[PDB]
């Protein structure tokens, strides 16, 4: 469990090749997360899921439903 | 009705289930606690006296020796102090910034209608909620989100007499047959009318333009009734 | 952003000598009033990132078969043969932005790496570009949308009050002084490099902070000697506590007027940072009708870039 990168060396978590969305971050886009029988692994962050819009002169897409989201804010005064 | 009545009720469950999701104002009272702590914790210090209590320096060392003494706390803990004061107005300025930004919420989003993007959250604004909270103000905002949508063929314009028309309001559709005008936030299908569409320009100098019959809406309505003045001018004749 | 820094007590004040270590713990807890202030600050300035560069949980990609109208994006868009993926305007934004970190970090300046790295600021910079370019304004506000680009700036100069035909007559035209227009930065980001300086200011002052705190530990503040080393080997114990009392109160003011500094310059950098976190939503994601916020005339789109300790902002306006 011996792990070097430009945050440092980092002892007691493994490293994982796979990009997952993580919690307890660490640093120059390596993270940290709890996971699985179960240990702390050391990932690079994952940018997101990946969504390829398709684009053409003649495609449009129309949206044929819709939906109704209630949101929360919570602002200091 | 059952989109609206279902999202107030999630309310409820996120809130009793998560109770992090207020951390925003838990966070302003724990910094309030940690800097109260810390002053009172300031006086047990010695500060590189003998000793830090003043009742103590009197009553053992000389007046000469004492007052040396007594002024090493008075310094000290004065510096404690503004160290403290320090802090509140520089916590100040970020409270009162979140009131500010909060009291511009109140007035686009709650009273009136806000145009702006993700000012009151996350898709198109409709209505806000205020709601109280311990030292702060919770917002519930209700917006428009398009769900499912299915892939359309347009055209930029479309060409009947030799004229280029465009759409008024909307955009065009097709289903691979017929030409349909419909709004770009919903799917509401529509016959090409001269009523829907405006006459500018010609077919050449529009880049992609297609082929098409515009439904004239007067053009039955004339036709029909032109046929009773043929027929009735018909018995003029006759 | 700015930089991230970290300062110890211990090593700054009085290094390797345990009779000063004890003399700070007469003074009680400003080291940790010290520390997690600036601690506090690293934690917002990684903050700044999230609400700035990170808006669209989804990466937009473009596709492969291109026509745009004769508009050319070549500039805005990044470059997959290199390396890094970086596009050809950012290649001047970090070129003209300028060891001193090493030798900083000599004297017990710590300098924290940031969390969010350069190569994924880029990414989110072109998953904004992406989308903007093939959904145009639908996927900030919802899912996203596939809609021509000729049919986007229909209804983006509608919205200003100018009717769709202009566009489609026009299209040759605009197409030229788009074109020639975004050109132009790259030739006056070439020629002129001060253009930047709103970024560099923010170097400038983190480098004469750091280097001026470092410079205050020469200066004796009254006493025998900066060094620890002369005033313990020479005077008697009981008359070094009182020298060294000196120094400790000294370099203790000049600590705490850094972290004091670096507290106001945070709240500063937050609110140039909820500024542009604005900008992003309503000039970039969105259309925004406010007058003078995109920029002077009728806006109708806005390009992000990446910048280091920043962000440029590209904006298309109806002039």
């Amino acid at each position: 469990n011996v792990f070097q990168t430009r945050a440092g060396c980092l002892i007691g978590a493994e490293h994982v090749n796979n990009s997952y969305e993580c919690d307890i971050p660490i640093g120059a886009g390596i993270c940290a997360s709890y996971q699985t029988s179960q240990s702390i692994i050391a990932y690079t962050m994952s940018l997101g899921v990946e969504n390829s819009v398709a684009y053409s002169n003649n495609s449009i897409a129309i949206p044929t439903n819709f939906t109704i989201s209630v949101t929360t804010e919570i602002l200091p005064v | 009705a059952n989109q609206f009545n279902s999202a107030i009720g999630k309310i409820q469950d996120s809130l009793s289930s998560t109770a992090s999701a207020l951390g925003k104002l838990q966070d302003v009272v724990n910094q309030n606690a940690q800097a109260l702590n810390t002053l009172v914790k300031q006086l047990s210090s010695n500060f590189g006296a003998i000793s830090s209590v003043l009742n103590d320096i009197l009553s053992r060392l000389d007046p000469p020796e004492a007052e040396v003494q007594i002024d090493r706390l008075i310094t000290g803990r004065l510096q404690s102090l503004q160290t403290y004061v320090t802090q509140q107005l520089i916590r100040a300025a970020e409270i009162r910034a979140s009131a500010n930004l909060a009291a511009t919420k109140m007035s686009e989003c709650v009273l009136g209608q806000s145009k702006r993007v993700d000012f009151c959250g996350k898709g198109y604004h409709l209505m806000s909620f205020p709601q109280s909270a311990p030292h702060g103000v919770v917002f519930l905002h209700v917006t428009y989100v398009p769900a499912q949508e299915k892939n359309f063929t347009t055209a930029p314009a479309i060409c009947h007499d030799g004229k280029a028309h465009f759409p008024r309001e909307g955009v065009f559709v097709s289903n691979g047959t017929h030409w349909f005008v419909t709004q770009r936030n919903f799917y509401e299908p529509q016959i090409i009318t001269t009523d829907n569409t405006f006459v500018s320009g010609n077919c050449d100098v529009v880049i992609g333009i297609v082929n098409n019959t515009v439904y004239d809406p007067l053009q039955p309505e004339l036709d029909s009734f032109k046929e009773e003045l043929d027929k009735y001018f018909k018995n003029h004749t006759s | 952003s700015m930089t991230k820094t970290s300062v110890d007590c211990t090593m700054y004040i009085c290094g390797d000598s345990t009779e000063c270590s004890n003399l700070l713990l007469q003074y009680g807890s400003f080291c940790t009033q010290l520390n997690r202030a600036l601690t506090g600050i690293a934690v917002e300035q990684d903050k700044n990132t999230q609400e700035v560069f990170a808006q669209v949980k989804q990466i937009y990609k473009t596709p492969p078969i291109k026509d745009f109208g004769g508009f050319n994006f070549s500039q805005i868009l990044p470059d997959p043969s290199k390396p890094s993926k970086r596009s050809f305007i950012e290649d001047l934004l970090f070129n003209k932005v300028t060891d001193l970190i090493c030798a900083q970090k000599f004297n017990g300046l710590t300098v924290l790496p940031p969390l969010l790295t350069d190569e994924m600021i880029a990414q989110y910079t072109s998953a904004l570009l992406a989308g903007t370019i093939t959904s145009g304004w639908t996927f900030g506000a919802g899912a996203a949308l596939q809609i021509p680009f000729a049919m986007q700036m229909a209804y983006r100069f509608n919205g200003i009050g100018v009717t769709q035909n202009v566009l489609y007559e026009n299209q040759k035209l605009i197409a030229n002084q788009f074109n020639s227009a975004i050109g132009k930065i790259q030739d006056s980001l070439s020629s002129t490099a001060s253009a930047l300086g709103k970024l560099q200011d923010v170097v400038n002052q983190n480098a004469q902070a750091l280097n001026t705190l470092v410079k205050q530990l020469s200066s004796n503040f009254g006493a025998i000697s900066s060094v620890l080393n002369d005033i313990l080997s020479r005077l008697d114990p009981p008359e070094a506590e009182v020298q060294i009392d000196r120094l400790i109160t000294g370099r203790l003011q000049s600590l705490q007027t850094y972290v004091t500094q670096q507290l106001i310059r945070a709240a500063e950098i937050r609110a140039s940072a909820n500024l542009a976190a604005t900008k992003m939503s309503e000039c970039v994601l969105g259309q925004s009708k406010r007058v003078d916020f995109c920029g002077k005339g009728y806006h109708l789109m806005s390009f992000p870039q990446s910048a280091p300790h920043g962000v440029v902002f590209l904006h298309v306006t109806y002039v």
